[PDB]
């Protein structure tokens, strides 16, 4: 989901 | 009335709003900054930047580079589907969980859009404390994802  | 004939779907407009806000956020700092150039706002705590995270945090799982663009995009695709039916199942008055699902969904779709259009993910918020440490850059999508996780984690109390 997030950037990483 | 119209409010009930759509169900809990009108909550998607918060998802639509976050996606739009995050896409203009990226489009500004892209065409405004250079890669890793930082515009200092609070000299020792905060600045604007233009880092492109290719998802290189999980590089330890393979001796290739590029599969994060797909493994993570697929994650967002499937996760979004289970979070769409989850919002449909909710009821009136569960406005805490309706906001939380819309927040998490909106952010993940804004980063899924990145990985499907441009191989990386645009990030533009470098929170730091002097040269002591530098938190990784993120965007409005990460901000929406992180808030929605908090709202769900404080719904099990
Ligand atoms: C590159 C930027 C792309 C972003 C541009 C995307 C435009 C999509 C917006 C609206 C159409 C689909 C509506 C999606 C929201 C559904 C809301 C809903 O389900 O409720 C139905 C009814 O409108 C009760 O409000
Ligand atoms: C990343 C930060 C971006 C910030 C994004 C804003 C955060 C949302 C705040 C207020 C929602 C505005 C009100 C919109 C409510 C519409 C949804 C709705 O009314 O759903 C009714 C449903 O039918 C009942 O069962
Ligand atoms: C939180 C809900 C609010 C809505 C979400 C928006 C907030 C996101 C932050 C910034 C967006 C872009 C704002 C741009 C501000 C920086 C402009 C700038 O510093 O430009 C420097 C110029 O290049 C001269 O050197
Ligand atoms: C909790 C809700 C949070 C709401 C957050 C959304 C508000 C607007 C977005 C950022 C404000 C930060 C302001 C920083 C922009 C000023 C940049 C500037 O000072 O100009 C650039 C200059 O060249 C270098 O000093
Ligand atoms: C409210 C708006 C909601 C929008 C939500 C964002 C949608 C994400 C964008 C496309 C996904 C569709 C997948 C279609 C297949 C894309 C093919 C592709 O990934 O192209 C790769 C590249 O062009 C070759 O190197
Ligand atoms: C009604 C819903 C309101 C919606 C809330 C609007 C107010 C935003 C408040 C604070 C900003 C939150 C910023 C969260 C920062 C998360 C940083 C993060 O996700 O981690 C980055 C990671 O290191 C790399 O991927």
């Amino acid at each position: 989901l997030i950037s990483t | 009335p119209d409010v009930d004939r759509f169900g809990r779907l009108p909550w998607l407009w918060i998802t639509v709003l976050v996606f739009v806000l995050d896409q203009v956020s990226k489009a500004f700092f892209q065409a405004e900054l250079s890669m890793y150039q930082q515009i200092v706002v609070i000299p020792d705590l905060f600045s604007w930047t233009l880092a492109y995270n290719t998802g290189a945090a999980f590089s330890f799982l393979a001796d290739s580079s590029g599969w994060q663009r797909w493994l993570f995009a697929l994650i967002a695709i499937v996760v979004s589907a289970s979070l769409v039916v989850w919002l449909k199942r909710l009821k009136k008055g569960e406005t805490w969980l309706a906001i939380a699902l819309a927040l998490v969904l909106g952010g993940a779709l804004g980063n899924l859009y990145d990985r499907m259009v441009l191989g990386h993910v645009v990030d533009f918020i470098l929170v730091h404390w002097q040269n002591r440490w530098y938190f990784p850059a993120f965007n409005l999508a990460d901000s929406a994802i992180t808030v929605g996780a908090v709202m769900l984690a404080l719904d099990m109390f």
